[PDB]
């Protein structure tokens, strides 16, 4: 979580304005219940050397 | 200075006031995005009559939404020009109507009054000092008349000294739809006689002939019939946002229309209805105007006055006009037919001369009328409650919500004491 | 026409040193301006004795 | 011109309908006046 | 929001279910997978299924009806059949016994250890739920096991929600064809039970719609595909204001409330007027006119029913399509100035309108015809005591010679609940005189 929030700096594919009046709640919603996965997790310098 | 705030209800007044605003901003130039294009300094002058500031140049509409379903506010929203309306405005409740007065006028209301004054409150404090309100709603609505009516007796109280403009739509004479609608009208114009004090009548079948009848265009949309409308609202409202020697204040119009108090039912008139070929086949000029302004078929509210007599006449004229051509056009109506005016009063003209012309056309008007004929129209519907009434149809619902007959006895009683008011003033 | 209208839109014209960032009157401002004397820039040299 | 729903979406356009679609006039260009 | 849950009681009910979903799924795209195209669609669960499927983070659509029978043979079939994925198991609640048609053995004998089966997910689907306007109720008077399963769950369903609506659809027994000389009693035992209880039951006959499949459809020879594929689209129709909009939006909160004149009855008829073979459409014109004429013509009811020896109270017409009020406020104003047509004068409007710019599309494979204007008739007349009339004189005579009855009693039951449910039809049968009487 600490890369994702602070060093990845969330998810880059996910639409800016992805929260306005939707369906069932007909306000801002779509924006994250999702969260970002993707990417190379554990690939810091020290696992190599 | 002196500002308007309006309310929306009903999912008809959904679909007006919608092609309202648009026909007031297109007018003013704003874009969709709300960046307004300064191009007339009179229309950037007296814009805060209705619109307040924003960061950035956007004018936010002082008006508020409220409704029960979702879908039509869905649709306004995702319509054109909901951004710039406000989601602070989007009041709503989370139940269903059923197209019930009571459900509206005691169930779902009392959870959503509270809400709805709150709101309209804080608009109400933005603003410095008021004409008044307006409403967009329908007699025949039934989430419509039954907050409306909560509504304007709450309003009634906490701000006794401004302008109760109200512009209901009445519903289909020959089929209202809505088969329980007659019993939506008694509870709804009972409490609305008293409330009220300026009320405007509309008719869907006229507005039907009337595009037969000018429009010419066989297949129109209910949108049309919203943006005909909203022109003879905007009239009205070109008088206060616009200079040229006419007094626009609804009270400077509301004391020279109503004689007594009862008189709250108004019918509209507007000005050149025109055909496909008419536009390059019409001199634009003061008798035609006038002529076509009186026009038994260019009338559009209820019904026509023929069978009745006139009680006040006021039409308001927008153009590069001058005081002598008004002054010379009244007499020859005055003497055209000065035997169906009421020997009561003589002389009951009302004009006001807007010197800035609309945005597509020069030469243009509206007039509002008051008549002797508003009698067949509670008449009618004076036939079917008795009948209704006389076995009561679709009782149980309203009774299982605490409904009553008695209610419906003076509501009646009311009304057939306004059937005599019109008809002994007159008669 | 709001309030104080007449002089707001005529100052703009004599105050001939407007910001261009927003917001920025107050930090241009932030010294002053020209109110307590004529909009003329110079009335020395009155050897008026 | 079956142009009077904008908001509706069919799927397959190849396979024929049917209906005698009514022509189509104007909504606001009456409102309007005479281009050029 | 908008949404409501279907239950299909007994083999009888539920082939008619999953041709509905069938044709359900065909105008929302659905692969038999579970899954939209790359498309994006998903999310929530927030689009035109979000009223009809449950397509949550699994990405599967799952549909909002429960499917409930006693006998495992067609259940296990169509969970052996093409969308069976889509299908959740214990939503597709089975059974190991039979009633034998005895309303009784399928209202005491086992559905006691069934309904809280149900009741489960009953309640498991009302907490995802957020509108849940009704519930859409198919079964059968008929019913071997639709009559008597389904009346104790109308009665639990009740108790617990009354605040709700409950749409109620079942076959007509045949007037004149009887599958079942014991399907008379538990028709009485279901009306008895269901009048004080059920909100609006809508009713239909298979010999018409065989008739209309010969007379316009043009088909000697068709099937249950048909039969069910032309029943799944009227309910497709009065579910397009759920799923779609138009010039007006009608939910069935103003069904219930402008259908049924009084309590009691709330037993309205449904047509609709579109029905025409492939090619006939092709060189043949429709229009508002001649469909109003079509669907107000006697011969195009499903129901046998002579209007003329009746008379209309209530009349709801669903226009699904591209249609203007123009023709039609204008059509319907020549409906009115009709003299044949013989509404009660105690109405002077009974025309309930709605308006869905939406179209019916075609199914693959399938023999309806390319509708573009397209509309529902929903009415409620005095015609239909005759019914009723036609029913009592055939368990009067069965009933004054008690047959089949050490049956019935040999599990338990008695003669009382009968002897009640008698004067109710003469309770019913003198309030459709007496309302007939203005
Ligand atoms: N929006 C809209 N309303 C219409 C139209 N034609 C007639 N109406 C009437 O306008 C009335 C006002 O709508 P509302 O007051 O918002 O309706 P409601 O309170 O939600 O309940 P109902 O009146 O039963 O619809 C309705 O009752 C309709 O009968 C139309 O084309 N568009
Ligand atoms: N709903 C429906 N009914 C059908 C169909 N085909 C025939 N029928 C009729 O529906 C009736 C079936 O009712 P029942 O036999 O009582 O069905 P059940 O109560 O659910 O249980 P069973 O006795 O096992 O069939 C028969 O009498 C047929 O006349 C069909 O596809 N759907």
């Amino acid at each position: 979580t600490y890369d994702d929030h602070y060093n990845r700096h969330n998810y880059n594919p996910g639409l800016p304005a992805l929260r306005t009046w939707n369906g069932q709640k007909l306000l801002w919603l779509p924006e994250k219940s999702d969260f970002p996965l993707v990417a190379p997790p554990t690939n810091y310098g020290l696992l190599e050397q | 200075m002196r500002e308007i705030v309006h309310l929306q209800a009903g999912q008809c007044g959904n679909q007006i006031g919608a092609k309202f605003w648009e026909v007031i901003s297109d007018e003013h130039g704003i874009d969709p995005t709300g960046t307004y294009h300064g191009d007339s300094d009179l229309q950037l002058e007296r814009i805060n009559v209705y619109y307040n500031e924003a960061t950035g140049g956007k004018y936010v509409p002082r008006a508020v939404l409220v409704d029960l379903e979702p879908g039509t506010m869905d649709s306004v929203r995702s319509g054109p020009f909901g951004q710039i309306f406000r989601p602070d405005n989007f009041v709503f409740g989370q139940s269903g109507a059923g197209n019930n007065w009571a459900k509206g006028h005691y169930t779902e209301g009392a959870e959503l009054v509270d809400s709805v004054l709150d709101v309209v409150r804080k608009e109400a404090e933005s603003c410095d000092c008021l004409q008044g309100f307006q409403l967009t709603h329908s007699l025949g609505g039934g989430t419509g008349s039954g907050m409306g009516t909560l509504l304007i007796s709450k309003i009634r109280e906490e701000y006794p000294d401004r302008i109760m403009n109200t512009f209901s739509v009445v519903p289909s004479p020959k089929v209202s739809d809505t088969v329980v609608e007659p019993y939506n009208a008694t509870l709804s114009v009972h409490q609305l006689v008293e409330n009220t004090d300026e009320t405007y009548c509309i008719d869907n079948e006229a507005l039907y002939d009337i595009c037969f009848r000018t429009l010419k265009l066989t297949t129109p949309t209910y949108g049309d019939l919203n943006h005909l409308v909203s022109a003879t609202m905007s009239g009205v409202t070109t008088c206060l946002r616009f200079p040229g020697q006419l007094n626009a204040d609804l009270r400077k119009l509301a004391v020279n229309m109503v004689p007594f108090p009862r008189l709250h039912f108004f019918m509209p008139g507007f000005a050149p209805l025109t055909s496909r070929g008419s536009q390059q086949y019409r001199a634009l000029t003061v008798p035609e105007l006038t002529q076509q302004m009186f026009d038994a078929k260019n009338m559009m509210a209820a019904c026509d006055p023929r069978h009745g007599r006139y009680l006040t006449v006021a039409a308001v004229f927008r153009g590069r006009m001058s005081m002598k051509e008004v002054d010379e056009q009244m007499l020859n109506v005055q003497n055209k037919n000065s035997s169906y005016f009421v020997e009561w009063i003589p002389n009951n003209v009302k004009t006001a001369v807007c010197d800035i012309p609309p945005r597509g056309l020069k030469m243009s008007a509206t007039f509002i009328g008051n008549s002797t004929a508003i009698q067949e129209l509670f008449k009618r519907i004076s036939e079917q409650f008795t009948a209704m009434f006389r076995r009561k149809a679709f009782l149980h619902w309203y009774t299982g919500e605490g409904m009553d007959e008695m209610e419906f006895t003076e509501a009646e009683s009311n009304m057939n004491d306004l059937v005599s008011e019109y008809q002994q003033y007159q008669d | 026409l709001l309030y104080n209208w007449e002089e707001e839109r005529a100052t703009n014209q004599l105050d001939q040193i407007p910001p261009l960032q927003d917001g920025s009157e107050s930090y241009f401002f932030r010294h002053g301006h020209q109110g307590l004397l004529t909009t003329q820039p110079q009335s020395p040299m009155s050897s008026s004795t | 011109r079956p142009i009077y729903s904008g908001k509706f979406f069919d799927r397959v356009p190849c396979w024929p309908s049917a209906g005698k679609v009514k022509p189509v006039g104007y909504r606001v260009a009456t409102c309007l006046t005479e281009k050029l | 929001m908008r949404e409501c849950i279907s239950i299909h009681v007994g083999q009888a009910g539920v082939q008619i279910g999953n041709a509905c979903w069938e044709l359900y799924c065909l105008e929302h795209g659905i692969q038999p997978d579970g899954q939209m195209p790359s498309d994006k669609t998903i999310g929530g669960g927030d689009d035109s299924f979000n009223t009809f499927f449950s397509e949550t983070g699994a990405g599967k659509h799952v549909p909002r009806a429960v499917f409930v029978d006693l006998e495992p043979t067609v259940v296990d079939e169509v969970r052996t059949g093409t969308y069976r994925q889509l299908f959740h198991p214990e939503q597709l609640i089975t059974g190991k016994e039979d009633a034998a048609n005895n309303y009784a053995r399928g209202h005491y004998t086992i559905g006691k250890e069934i309904v809280d089966l149900v009741l489960d997910r009953i309640r498991k689907l009302a907490d995802l739920c957020t509108g849940l306007q009704g519930f859409l109720i198919f079964h059968s008077f008929g019913g071997g096991t639709g009559s008597g399963f389904a009346s104790l769950l109308m009665e639990r369903l009740s108790v617990d929600y009354g605040k709700k609506s409950k749409l109620e659809f079942a076959i007509y027994p045949a007037p004149q064809v009887s599958t079942a000389v014991v399907e008379p009693y538990n028709s009485i035992l279901t009306t008895h039970t269901t009048l004080e209880h059920s909100d609006c039951a809508f009713m239909v006959d298979n010999e018409a719609i065989y008739d209309i499949c010969r007379r316009n459809l043009d088909i000697e020879r068709p099937t249950y595909t048909n039969l069910n594929r032309l029943i799944g689209q009227i309910v497709s129709s009065i579910t397009a204001s759920l799923r779609f909009d138009g010039a007006l939006n009608v939910d069935l909160t103003e069904f219930q409330t402008n259908l049924v004149p009084y309590p009691r009855i709330h037993f309205p008829l449904a047509t609709y007027a579109p029905v025409i073979s492939a090619e006939k459409a092709y060189h043949e014109q429709l229009s508002v006119a001649e469909i109003t004429n079509a669907c107000f013509e006697p011969a195009n009811q499903m129901v046998k029913c002579d209007p003329r020896h009746g008379k209309y109270m209530a009349c709801c017409m669903l226009y699904r399509g591209d249609v203007v009020p123009k023709d039609v406020n204008a059509a319907i104003a020549t409906i009115k100035t009709k003299r044949t047509i013989q509404f009660v004068d105690w109405c002077p409007t009974g025309f309930k309108v709605g308006i869905n710019y939406q179209p019916p599309t075609v199914v693959p494979g399938g023999d309806l015809a390319k509708v573009q204007r397209a509309v529902c008739m929903l009415s409620n007349t005095t015609a239909i005591a005759e019914a009723w009339a036609r029913l009592d004189h055939k368990f009067d005579l069965m009933y004054a010679k008690r047959a089949f009855v050490h049956w019935y009693v040999g599990e338990g039951m008695e003669e009382g609940e009968f002897s009640e449910a008698r004067e109710d039809l003469a309770a019913l049968e003198k309030d459709y005189e007496e309302v007939g009487v203005d």
